């Protein structure tokens, strides 16, 4: 038997930021998936679709684990059919998500005395992203008619902005690690028959 | 895209890049007020150097986005506050001319010391040298040396750097296609655009005096009570119709006649409910204070405070060697981070004081989701009046005895009543004339109509005519006695605590409405009350989203300022001074002087 290395994922020393998040398939393994559900450690734990009581004995073709960071006011927006800025330009769930939304408060980690940039997001886009869409871009976004010729300017604006976590910023502005878990279910092998 | 959406775009870009901006500048400013050393000075002003440069940077940039092109209100009321020009309107000299005239004002009031006679040595300071005389002292001439000391050695200083002070200001707003600066500062209440709640900068003149006619009634015969009750005291000083001298009012100015109450006092046998006793007495500390402030605002559906605002703010003096700036002060930093700085004791004023500055906090929460450039009262009068409603409700015997710490053996007479009533009304009626007279005297300066050679001569004219007070020296063209006030040398508009007053009142008047309280209005407590404290959140809520005249017209139901509900506070004080001087004069002669 082989153990799914979720301990990789949860655990990892630093997270993605929310534009560039991180995804990890999961595959040909074994996942106790009754270990993260019972463990009280996490704040946001919905799913939708499947149910998380005890259905870890259904069978999966794939398991894919994204993981980024993002504000804890931004967490409702990790959940099918919702709007805003990440969900239009960095992250977004389709209508008929079928997985879960893990999510927990990293203050202790992810922020610094005199703000941590580490982590980003994407402010501006030409248009909403398409569910599992990522966007790495840098070029800058052209708000007004004349071209940008690449440089920051009247009208011209740096895409990407910066969160800045502190550890005295509110809760609704303290970072929080989400790991979103899709379950495929091709007409397919189903090597993730978790238990 | 658009004038508008590119600004939409703009707004944007500003406002995540301002909030995080600002939170690194008040953050440096609260590690120098909680920890005063040299290296958290320089770091302050690093801090703040950016914030104000990025501002400036942004300025210009709106600046190229025409207002006339833009229809979503929310929007264009964003742009043009970002877009004020302020200083910026005039030269990099004549810029650099008036801040330094700024600066050396600011100096010249508070390095300002004065000597005593045959003792070049024994300096003292307007703080805490001279104000501990003018609160404290009953001696005329010691009282008189530090008046007219103070108004001698500091505001001659400040005459010429008034001067042109004035022109540059005038330059300024005209500048900004304003009549004068004191034009300037009425465009604070102005609306446009909103059918039905517009409101001009002419229009405040005509307000402010509406409402201080009906105000000069109450303060006559305070006034006649006061001048009868300091007669008694200074036989040999007081004439029975003249003014009052303004060396003899409580303060270096006569703004508060508060420090009278000992002379004035109508029943001095009756004591003061002072519950410090009872909070020594229950082993209650700086926390308990503010918990029990917590459960104030709770009580009226408002939410408990954050979790980093207990673990952040500073309720207690750090005593020791660090030291702090123990003013109380709210602070709202934004991002979700709010604190209270305070060198909190056991004691009752500051059991009030914590009610006061924890409803900036409340103010700040509520309109904390408006964009950043509506994250403030709907007015300058607004965030100040939301702060005393808090402790008028908390100070009366009906909550003071709900929450333990007055005596339910203790019952309210019609004495005690009037005790109170007097003491308010020596804090709340005095200077009410005071701060009218004052801005009058400046909004004519600015608009031309005081000569520079007659600006002393119209002071003291308008200062007998209106407060009813007099100088005890004659004072010529050299002085410069409104300036030897805090706000007038330092640069700040002074109607705004005369608006407030008349709006706390209002405020007040509808809460204690809304909670269904039954009798005279200054027994109120809006204490369990959701229905009261729903009707405040909608108008905390808004922020600077809307014109005042709105957010006035959500707690209270009036599209304007309104003074009835301040009179209805002070009826009974005001039915029993009538009667004290039914065998006194109610009125003064502006042409008595002590000076013969
Ligand atoms: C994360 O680390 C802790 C500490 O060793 C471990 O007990 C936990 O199981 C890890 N998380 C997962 C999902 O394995
Ligand atoms: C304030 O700064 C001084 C350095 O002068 C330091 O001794 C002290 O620990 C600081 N106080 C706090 C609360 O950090
Ligand atoms: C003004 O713009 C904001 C977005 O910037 C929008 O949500 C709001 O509805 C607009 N108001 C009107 C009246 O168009
Ligand atoms: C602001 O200053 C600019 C000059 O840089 C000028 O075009 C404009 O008239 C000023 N705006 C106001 C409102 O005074
Ligand atoms: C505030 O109220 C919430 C319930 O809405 C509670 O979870 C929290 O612990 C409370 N905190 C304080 C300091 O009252």
């Amino acid at each position: 038997t082989n153990l799914c290395p979720f301990g990789e994922v949860f655990n990892a020393t630093r997270f993605a930021s929310v534009y560039a998040w991180n995804r990890k398939r999961i595959s040909n393994c074994v996942a106790d998936y009754s270990v993260l559900y019972n463990s009280a450690s996490f704040s946001t734990f919905k799913c939708y679709g499947v149910s998380p009581t005890k259905l870890n004995d259904l069978c999966f073709t794939n398991v894919y684990a994204d993981s980024f960071v993002i504000r804890g006011d931004e967490v409702r927006q990790i959940a099918p059919g919702q709007t805003g800025t990440i969900a239009d330009y960095n992250y977004k769930l389709p209508d008929d998500f079928t997985g879960c939304v893990i999510a927990w408060n990293s203050n202790n980690l992810d922020s610094k005395v005199g703000g941590n940039y580490n982590y980003l997001y994407r402010l501006f886009r030409k248009s909403n992203l398409k569910p599992f869409e990522r966007d790495i871009s840098t070029e800058i976004y052209q708000a007004g008619s004349t071209p940008c010729n690449g440089v920051k300017g009247f009208n011209c604006y740096f895409p990407l902005q910066s969160y800045g976590f502190q550890p005295t910023y509110g809760v609704g502005y303290q970072p929080y690690r989400v790991v979103v878990l899709s379950f495929e279910l091709l007409h397919a092998p189903a090597t993730v028959c978790g238990k | 895209s658009t004038i508008e959406e590119q600004a939409k775009t703009f707004l944007d870009k500003f406002n995540h890049e301002a909030e995080d901006l600002f939170y690194q500048s008040s953050l440096a400013s609260w590690n120098y007020n909680t920890n005063i050393t040299e290296e958290n000075v320089q770091n302050m002003n690093n801090a703040g150097d950016k914030w104000s440069a990025f501002l400036k940077e942004q300025s210009t940039l709106a600046q190229m986005y025409p207002l006339q092109e833009i229809q979503n209100l929310t929007v264009k009321l964003q742009l043009q506050a970002l877009q004020q020009n302020g200083s910026s309107v005039l030269s990099e000299d004549k810029s650099k001319r008036l801040n330094t005239i700024l600066n050396t004002m600011s100096t010249i009031y508070s390095t300002g010391k004065v000597c005593n006679p045959d003792n070049p040595q024994e300096c003292l300071l307007l703080e805490p040298g001279l104000n501990e005389i003018m609160a404290n002292s009953l001696d005329y001439n010691e009282r008189l040396w530090a008046w007219e000391s103070w108004r001698s050695e500091v505001g001659k200083q400040l005459r010429p750097l008034y001067e042109e002070y004035v022109v540059l200001k005038n330059e300024m707003a005209r500048a900004n296609h304003y009549e004068d600066y004191g034009d300037y500062w009425r465009g604070d209440y102005e609306v446009n655009g909103v059918d039905g709640y517009d409101y001009s900068r002419g229009q405040l003149i005509e307000d402010v005096e509406h409402t201080f006619e009906e105000i000069k009634p109450l303060y006559e015969h305070l006034h006649a009570y006061v001048r009868a009750k300091l007669m008694n005291a200074y036989p040999s000083y007081i004439s029975p119709i003249g003014c009052l001298p303004a060396h003899l009012l409580g303060d270096m100015w006569g703004r508060f006649w508060t420090n009278l109450y000992s002379l004035t006092v109508p029943f001095g046998q009756k004591p003061n409910i002072d519950v410090t006793d009872a909070m020594v007495d229950q082993a209650w500390d700086a926390q308990r204070i503010f918990k029990e402030a917590e459960k104030f605002f709770v009580s009226v559906g408002l939410p408990n405070m954050t979790q980093g605002f207990w673990e952040n703010s500073m309720l207690t003096d750090p005593g020791n060697v660090q030291k702090a700036v123990c003013h109380p002060t709210a602070w709202d930093l934004g991002k979700g981070d709010f604190r209270i700085l305070m060198c909190t004791k056991v004691t009752m004023d500051d059991f009030l004081t914590a009610h006061h500055e924890m409803g900036h906090i409340q103010y700040d929460m509520a309109y904390a989701a408006q964009p950043f450039l509506l994250r403030n009262g709907a007015n300058e009068g607004f965030h100040e009046a939301v702060g005393e409603i808090m402790s008028l409700s908390a100070a009366t015997p009906k909550h003071l005895k709900s929450i333990g710490l007055l005596s339910p053996d203790f019952q309210e007479d019609n004495e005690t009543e009037i005790n109170f009533l007097l003491k308010q009304a020596l804090t709340i009626v005095g200077t009410l004339p005071f701060t009218y007279m004052l801005e009058k005297w400046r909004w004519m300066v600015f608009k031309g109509e005081i000569p520079k050679d007659q600006w002393m001569k119209k002071w003291w004219e308008m200062k007998r005519e209106i407060v009813g007070v007099v100088e005890p020296v004659p004072h010529d063209e050299t002085y410069c006695d409104p300036a030897s006030l805090f706000h007038v040398s330092n640069d700040y508009s002074f109607i705004r605590y005369y608006t407030r007053t008349l709006y706390q009142f209002q405020f007040q008047e509808a809460l204690c409405q809304a909670a269904k309280h039954e009798g005279p209005l200054h027994k109120c407590d809006i204490s369990n009350s959701t229905e009261a404290g729903q009707k405040l959140f909608n108008m905390l809520r808004l922020g600077k989203s809307e014109p005042w005249t709105l957010a006035l017209e959500n707690v209270v139901g009036a599209k304007n300022m309104n003074v009835r509900p301040l009179l209805n506070y002070f009826e009974p004080l005001f039915t029993w001074l009538k009667d004290q001087n039914k065998n006194s004069f109610v009125g003064w002669s502006t042409d008595w002087s002590p000076y013969a």
